[PDB]
């Protein structure tokens, strides 16, 4: 049914148009930490806690 | 010293002839077992020394 079919009287028939889309992507920030006291690394059982 | 802790400890060593030296390893001069571990302790009485 939809086949492009021409005749001898070639004219404004079978017009086609094209489309252009787009794809996005963002950037997000993360992070975490932890706190310690000098009284937790000075007199503590382990020497290499840090 | 650091990484040791917050409390200290030592070793007081009582002398052989002292009333605090409370132990059960004691053999009297006749070879029998005696209750007191030391020889005579901190007593002065000449009888209990001889």
């Amino acid at each position: 049914s939809k086949l492009p079919l021409l005749t001898e009287n070639g004219g404004r028939v079978n017009r086609v148009g094209f489309t252009r889309l787009s794809r996005e992507g963002s950037i997000h920030k993360f992070g975490f930490f932890y706190e310690f006291t000098q009284e937790s690394l000075d007199f503590d059982s382990d020497d290499q806690l840090k | 010293p650091k990484n040791m802790g917050k409390t200290i400890k030592v070793y007081e060593y009582v002398p052989l002839l002292d009333d605090r030296n409370i132990n059960d390893q004691g053999i009297d001069a006749n070879g029998a077992h005696i209750v007191n571990g030391n020889l005579y302790g901190s007593s002065k009485d000449i009888g209990t020394i001889t």
